[PDB]
């Protein structure tokens, strides 16, 4: 049963993942050739998304931050994982017992769905599986964890547990807000994944303040995550997996060699101009890091350049994939704003080539400083139409993914998954085992966006609930009530987050709150979206935490205490370009 | 308290009636606003709805004829009907609520509207 053991899941993400992105490009293309469809993939995706989290247990590949994790030691690292599964197997429990009685209550009362016109006990039985198989991968693992460590340590990991939950029923009643932040905290900075600290920090407030009923927890899990906006992540990210995985980046790095390999530093000038292209694929900042990373940076060590200017360069240019559309953290404002996504796309392009722009200027600059060159070449009409005609099928997603929503032709979900189907095809016929760990790998990856949505979700509902963003926003415009001096405030607010705290993370929990105030002041919401965005970009290249300078740092074996101080300069670089999105809007929103 | 006070309504020649809510109370900003309709021995219908990130959503017979949106500084929905004809000639309710459903019952979400007074909207030919 060693197949069951292990790889039991992963067929049905491969076969489900498969579906929707069929299924919603069937719809899609009947729909402009010329709508119970979307039940079904709605219905799916929200099967894939649950069944995914079991395999994120066992490859122990949650997203969390681990600031203070790794300055741990070892064996205060392995206490900090028998907790985690403790503390995500309360979760799991609990939505398993309320999902139970959920479907025997459906099963008393039939209630069918629109258009399917299934029961709704049927598509509800994700929430018992799911949370099924997710509380038994918990138990295996908690069970290697423990061998591992030992009978002491395991008693102290328990006993820690214990007095963490231990408040919740000894009170009868505390304060929501305390309860809800202070146990939000205290999951993040121990380890547990954003995703479940947001949930068991908006379960714990339900438990001893009282929130909301404890039967809504499985309620809004499914119909948080019920919507077809927010399908557009899955999309986007297995046409980035099966697209970045290819190998058409080394395509692209020879047309941007071909662009601006003349002019001195052209190497670095190539960087930038292939991170850009490539930024138009991706939709993730290190999928760009990575992507670009692993060919550029040896290259350029090798050409001469100082190894760690390499890094710097490269983790700053890769931050311009979330700008350029696609980009994750635009869908997931998108939808937790309920603003836009054909908006906010078109909005951060114009603030990505200033990125760029600034970033290749400062690279000539220092390039010609320090006497660095690029490659000799002949370059000319003949050589630039060959290295285009290479890049083809590099140069054809933009076009879909742009063409699709800014000419108003396709919904932004639509878009996406036509671009997954495209991956697909340009990620089997033109480079089965391997094949099918990229579809896990692409449906593991959204997993772990979507239940951070659907437990933000119920973290933003407890947190509204308490009037939470009025409280928020009667104290700025007390303190003060200019538009600019506020605009200022939460641009500085997010640098100080980006340093701290994942982009997506930090855009679930925020926006909630954030959003209103912003708004009272006459911010356009769209405009406080490329704000936002910009904003926690740069938080990609920002010590400790950044998201981008980890995969540079590896691809080159750099030290991140002095590879920090060599992309400083680009970091303030960035900051120009983020001041002139924000009190400008007239650019950045030319199109949106 | 809530206390919806519609405005703009009257009776109309095809002109338009340019629809206006304001909603007056100790809240903040509401999440969002819309529009329903109720015809004379009718039901009390959906017209238009405005999210607080601009998201509109409106009726199949509304689409593209009326256009809503909203001043968050006075806490105003508008609803710039146009093109109007004597196939609507219904009151029109200026409804508000949060963000969130308020409750859920057998895994569905349900919406607690705020209900304004209304204003009768009448076109004659
Ligand atoms: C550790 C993280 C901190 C603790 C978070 C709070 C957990 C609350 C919880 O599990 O929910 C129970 C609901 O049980 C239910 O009715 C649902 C099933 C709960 C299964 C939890 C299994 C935990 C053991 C696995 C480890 C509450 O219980 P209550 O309704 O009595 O709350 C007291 C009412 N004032
Ligand atoms: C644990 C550390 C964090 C505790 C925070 C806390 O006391 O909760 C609220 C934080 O402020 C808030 O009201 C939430 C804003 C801060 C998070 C963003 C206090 O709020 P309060 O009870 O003084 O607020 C008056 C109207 N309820
Ligand atoms: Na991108």
């Amino acid at each position: 049963l060693g197949w069951l053991d292990a790889n039991f899941e992963k067929p049905f993400l491969v076969a489900g993942m498969l579906a929707i992105i069929f299924i919603i490009t069937f719809q899609t293309l009947y729909r402009y050739i010329g709508v119970w469809t979307e039940e079904m993939a709605r219905f799916i995706f929200i099967w894939i998304s649950y069944l995914a989290v079991p395999v994120a247990i066992k490859n122990r590949s949650s997203i969390r931050v681990d600031i203070i994790f790794d300055r741990l030691p070892v064996r205060f690292q392995n206490i900090s994982w028998i907790i985690v599964d403790v503390c995500f197997l309360t979760l799991a429990a609990t939505v398993l017992w309320q999902s139970l009685d959920l479907i025997k209550m459906q099963l008393t009362y039939p209630q069918t769905s629109p258009a399917l016109q299934l029961p709704y006990y049927i598509p509800y039985l994700v929430l018992p599986v799911s949370f099924g198989l997710m509380a038994v991968r918990l138990l295996q693992d908690l069970a290697g964890q423990v061998r591992i460590c030992g009978a002491a340590d395991t008693v102290i990991g328990l006993i820690l547990c214990a007095v963490l939950a231990a408040p919740l029923f000894i009170a009868d009643y505390i304060d929501p807000l305390p309860v809800l932040f202070g146990y939000f905290a205290l999951f993040l900075v121990v380890g547990v994944p954003i995703a479940i600290g947001l949930g068991l920090a908006a379960l714990a407030t339900i438990v001893a303040a009282g929130s909301l009923p404890i039967d809504y927890v499985a309620q809004i899990a499914f119909t948080s995550i019920d919507s077809f906006p927010i399908m557009a992540i899955p999309f986007f990210i297995a046409a980035g997996v099966f697209m970045g995985a290819g190998g058409l980046s080394r395509r692209l790095l020879n047309l941007a060699d071909e662009m601006l390999g003349a002019l001195p530093g052209g190497m670095a000038l190539a960087t930038i101009g292939t991170c850009m292209f490539f930024a138009a694929i991706s939709g993730s900042g290190p999928a760009t890091v990575a992507a670009i990373g692993s060919l550029t940076i040896p290259a350029m060590v090798e050409r001469g350049y100082c190894k760690y200017f390499s890094a710097a360069i490269v983790a700053a240019a890769g931050a311009i994939g979330v700008m350029i559309p696609p980009s994750n953290p635009f869908v997931v404002y998108g939808v937790s704003a309920q603003a836009s996504i054909g908006k906010l796309f078109m909005g951060g392009i114009v603030p990505g080539l200033l990125t760029g722009l600034a970033l290749m200027a400062y690279s000539y600059w220092y390039s010609k400083k320090r006497g660095w060159k690029g490659e000799v070449r002949d370059r000319n009409l003949k050589t630039f139409m060959h290295a285009v005609w290479e890049a083809k099928w590099a140069l054809m997603v933009p076009v879909i993914v742009l063409g699709g929503i800014y000419g108003g032709i396709m919904t932004p979900t639509e878009a996406a998954a036509l671009a997954a189907f495209y991956g697909l095809i340009i990620g089997c016929f033109v480079h089965c085992g391997s094949f099918y760990d990229c579809v896990v790998e692409a449906a593991g990856t959204s997993a772990m966006v979507i239940v951070l949505m659907s437990m933000a979700t119920i973290f933003g509902n407890i947190m509204t609930i308490e009037e939470v963003p009025t409280t928020i926003a009667q104290a700025m415009l007390g303190l003060t009530t200019d538009k600019i001096a506020i605009l200022l405030m939460i641009n500085v607010l997010l640098l100080i987050i980006g340093t701290f705290m994942e982009a997506l993370a930090a855009i679930v929990i925020l926006t909630p709150i954030l959003l209103p105030i912003v708004l009272k002041v006459g911010v356009d919401p769209v405009h406080f979206g490329i704000i936002m965005v910009v904003n926690l970009a740069i938080g990609f290249v920002t010590p400790p935490v950044g998201v981008n300078l980890f995969v540079a740092s590896g691809v080159a074996n750099a030290k991140i205490e002095q590879l920090s101080k060599v992309v400083l300069p680009l970091i303030a670089l960035m900051l120009a370009v983020l001041l002139i999105t924000t009190y400008v809007p007239a650019i950045p929103m030319f199109f949106a | 308290q809530v206390s919806l006070q519609e405005s703009g309504g009257g009776l109309v020649q095809g002109g338009s009636l340019r629809l206006s809510c304001a909603a007056s109370g100790n809240i903040f900003l509401w999440a969002n606003m819309g529009w329903y309709r109720q015809a004379p021995g009718k039901e009390r219908e959906f017209v238009a709805s405005i999210s607080l990130g601009a998201n509109t959503n409106y009726a199949d017979s509304v689409k593209g004829r009326f256009t809503i949106s909203r001043d968050n500084a006075k806490n105003t929905v508008y609803l710039q009907m146009n093109s109007l004809k004597q196939e609507d000639t219904a009151v029109y309710y200026c409804a508000v609520w949060a963000r969130y459903p308020s409750t859920y019952y057998l895994g569905r979400g349900y919406d607690y509207l705020y209900w304004g007074q209304g204003t009768q909207v009448t076109v004659s030919s």
